[PDB]
């Protein structure tokens, strides 16, 4: 329910402050390692809840080749969890591969929705 | 006028429903007394209050 | 959900009757009409028309079973009086 | 017969079709229904609820 | 989409009450189904409020009903509503089942809907019988020892069944306490079979008095048959109020104001008036084992109707031989009920054995033969050759 | 029957109220059914296709 | 649920018999007049129950002009009954107009279904 | 098509327990729903068979339960099954509600399903309270006195509501017969609201432990989760049989074998163990009106959850801080029950006031603040800005 526009606004301010980027990021890397989703063969962008209208347009506009790969990683994790095991250590998602591939398609869909709301409540300065 | 009668009582449903309730409060009170008064007069000379008077005078 | 078997009624827009062509219908708003119109005329002439065409199907069966009931009730009163005590012996035992 | 020729509705129509007069008449007949039905609903819920109060024998031992 | 159609719960209300497509020509006989749902609500609500003051012990059951009439505020209204309401339940149900017979509502596309109704009819008879025993008057006690003793006629383990049903050696405290527990439960089973009743109706919809398809002209249920049903609701409520405030004991038996006594037997033992026709059927057979089978068959012969009707037209509207014999069966049912309230004397024994035959001959002989005859007359009356 | 006197008085209010509701319901039903009751159909057979 | 093939077989034997025709046909004509479906503007072939596969086949093969006319007679009967009246006497169906228009389509569909049942239960001799 | 899909009644069975598409990743925590269905059936059947030997008069209520244990054949089995079965009912329900709290099953698409569950929770608490009063021991009489006396704190109309509930001037014969009639009815309302529970689940289906969509890999319900539910069904009756035949009074209170006496206070008065956490919240507020309001708030704050969760991921599987603070709430709940069974002493008064604050601060403070922090950590931990 917190919009990705607000998430990025706070995050980008932190990542440009030399002091703030020095203590928050090291504890954020350990937080992600302990989360353990990379050990099932998943990226973070695959964990976002998709039952909202905003995320339905982003998944529609995702390029076809990236969409086929995402379906394999999701099916693979369900089968791995079904056996109560983990993936072999060579199949884990690495740090350089955990990229926000779906993030640009969410920020653009959210900006369009925000502009629509501002235009249904327009007031001409008469 | 029939136009001003519609604009006051039947245009808004908040006034139509409120008027119905206010008319139900009045009907409830008056209808009870009228039925009891008629019922007690059709049966004069037979109620306990009438009999109570005949053993006191 | 899965679809179910084929039925004989549909819904609004696909009710499932024959195709219609060449039929026009007209109607007037009830706010511009007169309800209760013709009740006095219908209460006597229409009621006599409906009663006359059906009363024989109802009354003839009713009168047959009512005559049977009264005749069988009157016979019982005769057997249990002093006049018909002799017949009560033979019929019973 | 052309479809532009409407049939005869003369013997069921009001000869003076006023919007305000004809609406106040109809709403006054449904308000009378809603007044009496609302009065009869009060007497129904009161009958059932009051049966749950103290009985005659219980009240005698107060 | 409108919220009344997208919501999960409002969609069920919309599809059954608001937007249900109805034939435009259904007359006032089609208003009995909605009345039967008002009778069920009346019985359940009055019964629950009376159950807060009832004791099922055999030495306290009769006196608890008087405590309701005398000491409970508005108690006599609740008791007279519940007692007379059960009598109005069977009036409406009897004429609800007679509409389906006259108009042929049991035919092929709606055979399953007809069969579920027969189940509801059986459960309603048991519910009324169980509640009548909960008063424990003279008719209540002695009517239970002639019904439960019927099962003693089963060849093997017939006597072990009645002992398990009695909870002892006769109708006693174990029997009365368990009959009240069952009288509380069966009404909730009836409410579950009404939903199954409405589910089987919603497949092909209802029929019409013309007996032909109604898919060419339909009107929504709301604002047309919602307000037409309100006419019979206010008329049903007026007649019942006349029987509750002005004649509350006309439909009863005065022997049920005497407390139940296993040592003194009443002069005449009869059930309530709506069970009299089946009582007369049971007494007609001069054998106990065959009598209870025949009495139970009298409810099960309604299931052979979809197969013994041989007509290509659904209904009795345009048939003169079927119309005449429909009212022979109706007035035969009244004569059966009157025999069940009579003594076992010389003329009444033979009359019951003939009216019992006419009951079964109608479903198995009269309907198949007459239907075939009217098929041929409709053919040679227009096919010139 | 110690409730006899009060029962008959309550039956007078029930019948009067329920008789006037029943009559008021017949008018309301006839007002809602006026459009359907007075309805006309015509048939012009279509030309062959 | 008596087949129209059975009705026609019995009916024809009456019509080809000079003795039976003079005693039975007069009764049938009075039976039809008392039924009174003509006073609602209907033919008998409009009264046959249609919720079976045999009658759904016959109604499919009916020509368009006949099918349009039948739909008008049925709608008119529903509205006339709705008002608890009859049609004006000049609008009643005449005896010469009450013809079995749908009967040949019903018999043809019935003969096909019977031959299918006799071939599914075939037994080859020798 | 198959007869299981074309029939009107079988199609409801097929669509719910045969062909229902289930995610392939759901673990054994998704088995508590089917167990709650078996618990409800057990309670209804044992209650009905026990009600054939029970009397609700205040002078015979205690002795009728003793009559069931001693005189009725296998009657002690029915009573211990019903008393212990109700304790196992709340065990599963507590775990059923904590599963959905851990896995975020209350979130956006399934808010209606969550709201219906809260209504079932309220009704079940009332049903268990009403049946405890029907024994009429020393803890049931004095427990009913304190609970029903809290309604007198309502302004203006408070004192009149208590008299209407009691049926008199204190907990007496009208109250006890009142409560048995309601104890028979409310379980049927629960059964009708369970069907509405399944209807709201069928629109979007179940969730999965991973918290992502399950539309890419589904298996039918029959022969895969029918036999997985049978595993926990057999384990459920094994533990229940241990408590029924080898330790039937471990979960009860010994003071409920002393018949109810309105003249002797039974020292400390406490309810059953599953209502103890909510009893401690009521006692923590030194004000009758405010303290009573806070007790129903503790059940109504569960509706605020779908709006104070500011997380873009559903569930706690991959959340570090949310996993830690989830078990703080769980063990805070256990400590609240311990305080509810304690006396009003020096340390225990402040212990229950702080633990009450943690209960409410979890929904309104901890969850919103934590869920926003983790959103940033997920972001800045992989973006190169
Ligand atoms: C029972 C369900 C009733 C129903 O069908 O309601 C849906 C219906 C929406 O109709 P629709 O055409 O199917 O939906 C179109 C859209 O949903 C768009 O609907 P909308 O924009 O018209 O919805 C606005 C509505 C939003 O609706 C709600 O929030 C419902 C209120 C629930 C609380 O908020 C209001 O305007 C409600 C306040 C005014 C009513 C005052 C009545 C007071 C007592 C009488 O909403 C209403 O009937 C509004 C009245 C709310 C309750 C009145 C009491
Ligand atoms: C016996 C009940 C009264 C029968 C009286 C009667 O049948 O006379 C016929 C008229 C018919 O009047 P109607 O049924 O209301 O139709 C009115 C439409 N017009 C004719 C104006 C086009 O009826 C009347 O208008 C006179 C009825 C006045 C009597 C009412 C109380 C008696
Ligand atoms: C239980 C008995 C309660 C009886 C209540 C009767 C009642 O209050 O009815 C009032 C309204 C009128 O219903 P209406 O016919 O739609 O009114 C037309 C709307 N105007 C044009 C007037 C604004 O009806 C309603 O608003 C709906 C009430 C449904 C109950
Ligand atoms: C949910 C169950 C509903 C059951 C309804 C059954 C209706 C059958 C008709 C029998 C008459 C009414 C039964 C007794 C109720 C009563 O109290 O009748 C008595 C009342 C007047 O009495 P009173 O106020 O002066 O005295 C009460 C004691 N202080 O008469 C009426 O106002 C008749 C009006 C009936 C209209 C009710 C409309 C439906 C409301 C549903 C809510
Ligand atoms: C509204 C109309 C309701 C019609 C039925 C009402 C029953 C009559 C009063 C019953 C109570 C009573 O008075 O006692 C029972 C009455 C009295 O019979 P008796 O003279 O032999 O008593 C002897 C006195 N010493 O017998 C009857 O019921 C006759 C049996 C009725 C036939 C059953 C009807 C089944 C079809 C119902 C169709 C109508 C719906
Ligand atoms: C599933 C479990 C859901 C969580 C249960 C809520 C807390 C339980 C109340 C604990 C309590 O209040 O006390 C503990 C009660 C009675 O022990 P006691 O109160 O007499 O002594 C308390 C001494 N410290 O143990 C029980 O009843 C067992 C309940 C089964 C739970 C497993
Ligand atoms: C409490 C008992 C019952 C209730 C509430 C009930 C309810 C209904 C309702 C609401 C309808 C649709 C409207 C109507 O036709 O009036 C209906 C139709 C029907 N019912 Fe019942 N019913 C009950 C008992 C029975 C019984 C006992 C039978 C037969 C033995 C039966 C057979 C039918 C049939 C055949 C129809 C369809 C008739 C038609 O539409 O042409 N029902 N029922
Ligand atoms: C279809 C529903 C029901 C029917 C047909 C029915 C029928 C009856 C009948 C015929 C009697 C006999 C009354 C007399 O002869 O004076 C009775 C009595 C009784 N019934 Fe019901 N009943 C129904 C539902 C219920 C329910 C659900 C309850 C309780 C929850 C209930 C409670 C009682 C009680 C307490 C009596 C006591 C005797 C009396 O008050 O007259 N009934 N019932
Ligand atoms: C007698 C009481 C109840 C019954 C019979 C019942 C039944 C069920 C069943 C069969 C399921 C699907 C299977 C499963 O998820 O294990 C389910 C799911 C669910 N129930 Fe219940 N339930 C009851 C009470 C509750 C309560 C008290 C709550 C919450 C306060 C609740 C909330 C939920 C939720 C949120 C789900 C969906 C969870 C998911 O699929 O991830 N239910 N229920
Ligand atoms: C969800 C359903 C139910 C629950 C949770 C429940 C709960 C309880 C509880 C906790 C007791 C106290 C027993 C004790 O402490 O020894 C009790 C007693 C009792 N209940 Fe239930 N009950 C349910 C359904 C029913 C039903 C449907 C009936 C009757 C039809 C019933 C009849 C009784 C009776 C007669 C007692 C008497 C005391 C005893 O036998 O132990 N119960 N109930
Ligand atoms: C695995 O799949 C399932 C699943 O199969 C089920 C059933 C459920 C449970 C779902 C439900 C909706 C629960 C169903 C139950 C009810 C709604 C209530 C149950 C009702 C009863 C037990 C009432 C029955 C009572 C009786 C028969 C009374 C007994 C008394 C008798 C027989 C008296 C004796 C008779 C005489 C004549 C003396 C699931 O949740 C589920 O997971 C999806
Ligand atoms: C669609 O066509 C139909 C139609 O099919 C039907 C059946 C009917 C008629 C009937 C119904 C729709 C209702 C069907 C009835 C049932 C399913 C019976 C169910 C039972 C009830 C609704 C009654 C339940 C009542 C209670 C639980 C209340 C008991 C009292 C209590 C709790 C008060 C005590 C309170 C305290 C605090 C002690 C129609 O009117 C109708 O036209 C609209």
């Amino acid at each position: 329910p917190q919009s990705f526009t607000s998430i990025a606004r706070i995050g980008d301010y932190i990542l440009k402050s030399p002091v703030l980027s020095k203590l928050c990021v090291p504890v954020a890397n350990q937080f992600i390692n302990l989360a353990g989703y990379k050990k099932l063969g998943l990226k973070f962008d695959d964990l976002i809840a998709e039952e909202n209208p905003i995320m339905q347009t982003a998944l529609r506009r995702l390029p076809e080749d990236e969409s086929y790969a995402r379906a394999y990683r999701i099916i693979r994790a369900h089968q791995t969890e079904l056996t109560h095991h983990l993936l072999p250590r060579n199949e884990w998602i690495k740090a350089q591969e955990d990229v926000p591939y779906l993030l640009p398609y969410i920020l653009e869909a959210e900006a369009a929705a925000k502009e629509k709301d501002e235009l249904d409540n327009i007031e001409v300065s008469k | 006028s029939f136009s001003s009668l519609y604009k006051t009582f039947f245009k808004r449903n908040a006034v139509f429903v409120g008027t119905i309730f206010a008319g139900a409060f009045v009907f409830q009170t008056v209808f009870d007394t009228a039925i009891t008064s008629w019922y007690e007069n059709h049966n004069k000379g037979k109620l306990w209050k009438d009999v109570k008077a005949r053993i006191a005078a | 959900g899965p679809p179910s078997g084929k039925t004989y009624m549909g819904w609004w827009g696909h009710m499932g009757g024959p195709k219609q062509k060449g039929i026009t219908s007209y109607a007037v708003s009830p706010y511009a009409q007169k309800p209760l119109q013709g009740i006095f005329h219908n209460a006597v002439f229409n009621s006599f028309r409906r009663f006359k065409s059906q009363f024989l199907y109802v009354l003839i069966p009713a009168g047959i079973y009512w005559y049977w009931w009264k005749n069988g009730n009157e016979y019982n009163e005769f057997l249990y009086s002093k006049a018909g005590r002799e017949e009560l012996e033979r019929v019973n035992v | 017969k052309s479809t532009y020729r409407t049939p005869n509705f003369d013997d069921v129509l009001k000869e003076n079709n006023d919007a305000d007069k004809g609406r106040s008449y109809a709403y006054f007949m449904v308000g009378a229904m809603g007044l009496l039905s609302s009065a009869g609903a009060k007497s129904t819920v009161e009958t059932f609820i009051s049966s749950m109060t103290a009985t005659a024998d219980v009240l005698a031992m107060a | 989409m409108a919220f009344r159609k997208s919501n999960v719960y409002l969609s069920l209300v919309n599809s059954y009450i608001i937007d249900s497509p109805q034939p435009s020509s259904i007359n006032y006989w089609w208003n009995m189904g909605s009345l039967l749902g008002l009778c069920l609500v009346i019985q359940i609500v009055t019964g629950i409020f009376m159950a807060m003051h009832y004791s099922s012990n055999i030495e306290l059951a009769f006196s608890s009903v008087e405590h309701i009439m005398r000491d409970v505020h508005n108690g006599y209204i609740l008791r007279y509503l519940h007692a007379n309401g059960a009598s109005f339940f069977f009036m409406v149900m009897f004429m609800h089942m007679a509409k389906g017979l006259y108009y042929g509502s049991y035919r092929s596309p709606r055979v399953t809907l007809w069969n579920v109704g027969v189940i509801i009819f059986i459960l309603t008879i048991a519910t009324a019988f169980l509640g009548y025993c909960c008063v424990y008057g003279q008719m209540s006690h002695w009517g239970a020892t002639v019904i439960t003793n019927l099962f003693s006629a089963i060849p093997f383990v017939g006597n072990d069944i009645v002992s398990w049903l009695w909870g002892g050696f006769s109708v006693s405290n174990p029997t009365i306490q368990r009959f009240f527990a069952l009288h509380y439960l069966v009404p909730f089973i009836i409410a579950a079979m009404v939903i199954m009743h409405l589910m089987a109706l919603h497949i092909h919809g209802s029929s019409n008095p013309l007996g032909i398809t109604g898919n060419l002209d339909r009107i929504p249920m709301h604002s047309y048959f919602i307000f037409k049903d309100l006419v019979t609701v206010f008329l049903f409520m007026l007649i019942l109020a006349l029987f509750v405030f002005y004649s509350p004991n006309t439909l009863g038996h005065p022997d049920n104001y005497i407390p139940g006594n296993p040592l003194v037997t009443p002069a005449s033992i009869v059930p309530e008036w709506y069970l009299l026709p089946f009582y007369a059927i049971l007494r007609s057979i001069p054998d106990k084992l065959l009598g209870v089978i025949t009495m139970f068959a009298a409810i099960l012969v309604l299931l052979v109707l979809p197969f013994t009707d041989r007509s290509v037209v659904r209904g009795n509207t345009f048939k003169v031989l079927s119309k005449f014999f429909f009212f022979i069966f109706v007035f035969n049912f009244v004569l059966l009920g009157q025999i069940g309230a009579c003594h076992v004397e010389v003329p009444y024994v033979l009359m019951g054995q003939i009216a019992t035959f006419i009951y079964f001959a109608y479903f198995l002989i009269i309907v198949p033969v007459i239907s075939t005859i009217e098929n041929v007359l409709f053919y040679i009356g227009r096919v010139n050759k | 029957e110690p409730e006899h006197d009060e029962r008959k008085r309550l039956g007078l209010k029930t019948v009067i109220i329920l008789s006037s509701l029943y009559l008021l319901s017949i008018w309301v039903k006839k007002f809602k059914w006026a459009g359907i009751k007075t309805r006309k159909f015509v048939f012009n057979p279509p030309k062959p296709r």
